[PDB]
């Protein structure tokens, strides 16, 4: 949780703080290498998610794909992309450690093995975990009103300003982020309750108390992304070099 | 709804085989009557009987047990094991 | 010619004969021709 | 081993048993497996590259051959757009003129300035 | 927009008539090859689904005449010359629209029975929650196209605020420039083919049950969704999974 | 279900279903006849608006 | 057809872009009569028959035009060969 | 059907066949909260609704077109249709 | 490949089942079906006098391929059976006590 | 009486209350709760259609700001145009008939508290697909009807082919 929610957004902060305001003229020569690398992390690493036997590794590559969307909003030299990458960094840091509570948090405490192939039919004995499977997955894909879509939308828009062909190709990420996440969600959620699996406890009071915090804190940003515009409106301007 | 019993299966299979024409007699039919020997059916007539059994009950069967149901009591004890009607 | 001869009787009996399969195919036609005739004669 | 990707993974395996990959769907359903949902006995060796041969794998039709199926689909796509293109040469002409509009073509109504009259305005 | 409106009242009644004849069988089966004669047993869902089908085939009195045939009309009246092709392209679809609605009205209501006979003993209708919405949607799918034909169709109706380019507006052309033949021809041949399908089903029935090796490859093409489910699955999905494993 | 091999008995529908069928069918063919009568020259294609 | 309106009158009555021609004069009581009722089909049939007939008279001159415009096609096709 | 079900699992939407014995009592609370919510939201959003046409006068729009023409005139901007 | 025996009987009964089933799903109008079934029956009754193994195997795989030509897109499945639409709607959950994982709670 | 917040908020009530109070109310009460609120949504929209035939000016409402940066604002604006009210009387009528039709068709279905929640939900994000007055709310309803189209036809999670 502290890796994927905090250590990753640090370099999103460090590309703002270190690079952009003294490397101003060295970037505009060299942003279309950043667009190459960010696109073929979105195209490649969100496509290797499909073939994964392990269950925590999928949410790992999900973190890679969203952080690859985010740094083509920073490196846009435009005004919507900066704020879009910040709201990606604050909303992915909510939705993603909740998913790590789902994969190695709850399910590894109950059954201690993280292979996907054992895990189907989670609905019939854990209904009020299959809800947290679905609403938290559909929050990761970038359904609106969740704060991930506000960030994905503004960062794809800011990366569409700077170079529109790379933005048009990079827009396919909404599809590619739906594919593996919904494939995982409907393998876990549906089917007959598995053979290998004795029925264990429902999700307990603390593992709901964590989750509802990490869900309301996405939904508030998704209903109003402006609750933190009072902080950021200088740093939307502090990093633009379009003379 | 509608729930079958044992005697319903019984009267359906007896009135089933009384409709069929290559039987020997309409009088020698029992629960324990062999389709092959007592009824005078071929290797291939009993398959058409099984086909009518499965059409008229709804249920379909594989060939793994299509030869298992040699006598009529075995067909009835088969069909009463399936919750489909 | 028919091993299951008396089997497919009820496929063709008086419930499912050629006249009763087309019996109620147009249920309100015989009333609607009368009422439309009355409306045709009463509109003038 | 049937598909070209299953062949391309022979030199990786060293202690893996290398079983024949067969679809989970094309097994019959009437045999009573441990897993009726996925058609799989309890300790049965999974294949090299299993998740293309799972029950949760794609649908994998079995009526046509895929090459033939490609020919029939592109055949319908061709016979539509070829016939609808040849049939534009056999078209009949119209009996009416296109209708007309006043005020020098309503140039002023759909926007417009006197110098800008070319872009806006239809059929004076 | 008018077709979008009246089309809902077609279809919802078609779906919840089909659900009523699926729900009224002990097995709850869905193949049309296994229904048979249900006309005397289920008259209520009969009269509802024939409201539905005569609406769906654009028969003269109902909402379908107002909502479907005038789109076939506007292909002839447009100013682009190439849109006379889409007259026959959209016309063929109306003749084909009759030939399956007669398939679903014949093979589940008029034909010889096909199930076992228990489903003919226990064939009945549903209580009031399945009867009353079919009643109300039948009334709507009969009247609402004539009632609402002066707001969407009409003639000088400033109701929707869509701003047609007047160099592209061809509705005044497609009301009057239609000769008697091109307007008569859909109504007529829709009716006539709708009788031909029932008669060729009932009297002869060998025309539809040939065992041609050639016609049945064609039937197996159009049965399997114009093979394209196979095409999309094997050439895109499966190749996508394989090149994501590479 | 007394006669498996025999002919089938006539169905028993209740009164409300069959009067509802008669009402719906009567309104259908009646409304069809009204709309064919009122629009017969327009719906058929008569009185063409071409000039002589 | 009735007389063509002024420049201001089309802007006042808010007639749609495609409905403004030399036959648009009968429209400005027709839509108002439609608003008086609730766009109902049995009501307000007189003025819509008027607008329809004005437009039929607008259609016949179009047909006579397109009939005329075909003659010199044949005439130039005969004259360009000779 | 009415197959048996395990009564120990606690869902939120009810379970398999949720029909608790005091549903007439709780229906009163549910309709009270639903009517309170519907009336309070319907009265709270009254001043936020406006009427589309006729909310501003024509003279305002004509003088805003005039001010547009002034600002457009000062920068020396041709019409989009002018080539 | 072999004369009168169980191994030939099980084969030809399986093929006769398939030959009636692959015409059941194939046509409507039961009159035509029971006609066609009587002549399919006559095809099996007419050729069942073969006394060599070789021409038996020749007609055998020839009718295996003839039955393989007339395959149908969707066979008629009853809905509660695994091609059908009622298959596994609500499978009743197995009765299981709660297996516990934590000493502390719960 | 706003006749917009009763068009919008009333199926929102019909979704939210079957889930929150599902186990408390039960399936017999949710059959008649979920239906009648869509019934009164439906008879408000016929009445608004009747009024909108009188004059052609819609009512919109304006809510709290979604996000504004440079050159860009996004609000929650819901506006019932003629183009909106056509589709509105389509979907409310069809939905309110289906909520009644699925009382007798589902009378042996176990899980019909979730099912009536899901029917009235699909009604609601259609209700805000149609009447939004920007292309953003048209995206909002466009995605949540896709989310329901997952959650609806995979009602029998036990069945493989539904998933
Ligand atoms: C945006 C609006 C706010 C976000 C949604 C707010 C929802 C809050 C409350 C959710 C409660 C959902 C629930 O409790 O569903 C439980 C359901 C149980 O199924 P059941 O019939 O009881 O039988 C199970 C067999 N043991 O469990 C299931 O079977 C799984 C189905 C889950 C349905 C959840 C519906 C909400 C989904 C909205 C998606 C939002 C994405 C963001
Ligand atoms: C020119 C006009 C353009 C307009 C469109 C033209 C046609 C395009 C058609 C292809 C696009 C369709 C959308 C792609 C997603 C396909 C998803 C899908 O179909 O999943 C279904 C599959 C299970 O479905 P199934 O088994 O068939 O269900 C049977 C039920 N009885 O579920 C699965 O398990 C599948 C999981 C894999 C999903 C597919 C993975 C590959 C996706 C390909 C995207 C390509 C991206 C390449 C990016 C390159 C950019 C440079
Ligand atoms: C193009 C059509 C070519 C093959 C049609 C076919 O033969 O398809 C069958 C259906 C007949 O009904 P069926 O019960 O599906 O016959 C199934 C029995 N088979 C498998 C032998 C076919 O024909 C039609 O209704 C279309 C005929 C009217 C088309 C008018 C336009
Ligand atoms: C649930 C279905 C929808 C319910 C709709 C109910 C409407 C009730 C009346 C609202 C009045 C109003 O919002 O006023 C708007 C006020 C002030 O904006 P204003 O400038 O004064 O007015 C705007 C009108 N303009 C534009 C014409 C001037 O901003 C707010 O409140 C924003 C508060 C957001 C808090 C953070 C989100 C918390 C969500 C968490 C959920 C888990």
């Amino acid at each position: 949780m502290i890796l994927a929610g905090l250590i990753l957004k640090l370099a999103l902060y460090a590309i703002l703080r270190l690079l952009l305001p003294l490397l101003c003229e060295a970037q505009i020569l060299y942003t279309p290498m950043i667009y190459i690398i960010s696109l073929l992390t979105i195209i490649l690493t969100s496509l290797a998610t499909l073939r994964q036997i392990d269950l925590k590794v999928i949410i790992a590559y999900s973190s890679i794909s969203h952080m690859g969307i985010a740094i083509l909003g920073v490196c846009s030299n435009t005004s919507l992309g900066i704020y879009g990458s910040i709201v990606l960094g604050v909303a992915h840091g909510f939705v993603s450690p909740a998913l790590f509570l789902i994969v190695g948090g709850i399910l590894y405490d109950r059954y201690h093995i993280r292979i996907v192939n054992y895990y189907k039919g989670l609905t019939t004995y854990m209904p009020q975990l299959a809800t947290y499977i679905i609403i938290l997955s559909f929050a990761n894909i970038g359904t609106p009103l969740t704060g991930n879509f506000t960030g994905e939308f503004l960062s794809l828009q800011g990366g569409f300003i700077r170079n529109p062909i790379i933005g048009g190709i990079s827009c396919i990420s909404v599809l590619l982020a739906a594919i593996y996440q919904l494939k995982l969600t409907n393998k876990l959620t549906g089917g007959i309750s598995s053979i290998y699996m004795h029925r264990t406890n429902d999700v307990t009071i603390r593992e709901k108390f964590i989750m509802n915090i990490l869900i309301i804190s996405t939904l508030i940003i998704g209903i109003c992304p402006q609750i933190m515009y009072n902080l950021l409106y200088w740093t939307v301007n502090n990093y633009i070099y379009i003379i | 709804a509608h729930v079958l019993t044992k005697d319903m299966i019984q009267e359906r299979i007896v009135a089933l085989l009384e409709s069929f024409d290559k039987v020997n007699d309409a009088k020698n039919i029992t629960a324990t009557a062999n389709l092959t020997s007592d009824l005078g059916l071929d290797s291939l007539d009993v398959v058409e009987v099984v086909m009518a059994i499965e059409e008229e009950f709804g249920l379909e069967i594989p060939d793994h047990d299509a030869d298992e149901i040699k006598t009529v009591q075995q067909a009835i004890d088969y069909v009463s094991a399936q919750p489909a009607a | 010619k028919d091993p299951w001869a008396r089997r497919e009787a009820w496929r063709y009996q008086t419930n499912f004969t050629r006249a009763n399969r087309f019996k109620g195919a147009a249920p309100g036609f015989g009333i609607a021709v009368v009422a439309f005739g009355a409306y045709l004669a009463a509109e003038k | 081993i049937r598909a070209s990707f299953d062949k391309a993974e022979e030199p990786m395996l060293g202690d893996y048993p290398d079983i024949d990959p067969f679809p989970a769907q094309l097994k019959n359903p009437y045999k009573k497996y441990d897993d009726q949902q996925d058609r799989r006995n309890l300790e049965e060796p999974l294949s090299v590259n299993d998740d293309l041969y799972d029950m949760w794998s794609p649908d994998r039709f079995t009526h046509f051959k895929n090459q033939d199926a490609l020919k029939y689909f592109i055949g319908f796509l061709t016979i539509f757009f070829g016939a609808s293109y040849v049939a534009t040469y056999f078209v009949p002409e119209k009996a009416a003129i296109p209708r007309e509009f006043p005020y020098e073509g309503l140039w002023k109504e759909s926007g417009g300035t006197e110098k800008s009259k070319a872009f806006f305005g239809q059929r004076s | 927009l008018f077709h979008l409106l009246g089309h809902a009242f077609f279809k919802a009644l078609l779906f919840m008539s089909a659900g009523s004849i699926i729900h009224s069988i002990l097995n709850e089966s869905q193949d049309i090859r296994t229904y048979g004669g249900l006309l005397s047993y289920l008259p209520y869902t009969y009269i509802c689904i024939t409201i539905a089908s005569l609406s769906l085939m654009a028969m003269p009195g109902l909402t379908g005449y107002y909502t479907k045939d005038i789109i076939i009309e506007s292909t002839y009246g447009s100013y682009s010359i190439s849109n006379y092709v889409v007259y026959w392209i959209a016309y063929l679809s109306a003749v084909l629209t009759c030939v399956y609605s007669m398939k679903i009205l014949y093979l589940t209501f008029y034909s010889n029975p096909n199930n076992n006979t228990i489903t003919y003993y226990n064939a009945h209708e549903s209580n009031i929650y399945i009867t009353l919405p079919m009643f109300i949607l039948a009334i709507f799918a009969m009247f609402a196209g004539w009632i609402l034909k002066d707001i969407y169709l009409g003639v000088g109706t400033d109701f929707v605020g869509t701003h047609i380019l007047p160099n592209n507006f061809s509705y005044f052309d497609t009301e009057f420039s239609i000769t008697q033949f091109y307007k008569l021809l859909p109504l007529i041949s829709a009716i006539l083919v709708s009788i031909l399908i029932v008669v060729l089903n009932e009297f002869f029935a060998i025309v539809f049950n040939l065992n041609n090796k050639y016609i049945n490859t064609v039937y197996s093409i159009f049965n399997q969704k114009l093979v394209s489910d196979q095409i999309l699955n094997h050439f895109i999905i499966f190749k996508g999974l394989v090149t994501s494993g590479n | 279900n007394y006669k498996w091999n025999g002919p089938l008995p006539r169905p028993h529908v209740s009164a409300g279903h069959r009067i509802a069928t008669k009402f719906l069918g009567a309104t259908m063919f009646f409304w069809m006849f009204l709309r064919i009568k009122e629009e017969y020259p327009a719906m058929l294609g008569l009185h063409n608006f071409y000039p002589p | 057809f009735p007389p063509l309106l002024s420049q201001e009158d089309m802007k006042k009555h808010k007639i749609l872009l495609a409905y403004r021609d030399r036959c648009a004069a009968l429209l400005v009581p027709l839509n108002e009569c439609r608003k008086k009722n609730y766009y109902m089909p049995w009501a307000c049939g007189h003025e819509r028959h008027e607008y329809e007939m004005c437009e039929v008279a607008d259609f016949q001159r179009r047909v006579k035009a397109m009939d005329k415009l075909k003659a010199e096609k044949i005439e130039q096709a005969k004259a360009a060969a000779a | 059907g009415r197959y048996p079900f395990p009564k120990d699992v606690i869902s939120m939407t009810g379970g398999w066949w949720a029909n608790p014995s005091n549903w007439k009592l709780n229906g009163l609370f549910a309709t009270g909260i639903a009517v309170g919510l519907a009336l309070w939201v319907s009265t709270a959003t009254l001043p936020y609704t406006r009427r589309r046409e006729g909310i501003t006068s024509e003279s305002d729009i004509s003088k805003w077109n005039a001010a547009a023409g002034v600002w457009r005139e000062r920068h020396g901007k041709i019409s989009t249709g002018e080539a | 490949p072999v004369p009168f025996s169980a191994a030939n009987k099980k084969l030809v009964t399986s093929m006769y089942r398939q030959s009636l089933k692959l015409a059941r799903n194939w046509i409507s109008n039961r009159q035509l079906f029971r006609q066609k079934a009587v002549e399919i029956r006559h095809k099996f009754d007419q050729n069942a006098q073969i006394s060599n193994p070789r021409l038996l195997a020749r007609t055998l795989d020839e009718t295996r391929a003839h039955l393989y030509e007339f395959r149908h897109p969707d066979p008629i499945v009853p809905p509660s059976f695994p091609g059908g639409t009622k298959y596994e709607r609500n499978v009743p959950p197995r009765m299981e006590k709660i297996m516990q994982h934590n000493l502390y709670e719960p | 009486y706003n006749a917009i917040s009763l068009i919008i908020i009333l199926p929102c009530i019909s979704w939210l209350f079957p889930l929150f109070f599902g186990r408390q109310l039960g399936y017999v009460f949710v059959t008649r709760m979920t239906s009648t609120l869509i019934i009164i949504t439906t008879l408000i929209t016929y009445y608004y259609f009747y009024q909108l035939l009188g004059n052609n000016n819609p009512i919109n409402l304006e809510l709290f700001n979604y996000l504004n940066i440079d050159y860009l604002d996004i609000n929650y604006n819901f506006e019932i145009d003629a183009l909106t009210i056509t589709m509105l009387l389509a979907i409310t009528t069809i939905s309110s008939m289906v909520h009644i039709y699925s009382i007798g068709y589902m009378e042996t279905d176990p899980h019909q508290v979730r099912f009536f929640s899901l029917l009235s939900m699909f009604t609601f994000w259609m209700i805000i697909l149609v009447t939004g007055s920007n292309y953003f709310v048209l995206f909002v309803g466009w995605e949540f009807i896709g989310v329901t189209s997952y959650l609806l036809i995979s009602f029998w999670v036990t069945r493989l082919q539904a998933m």
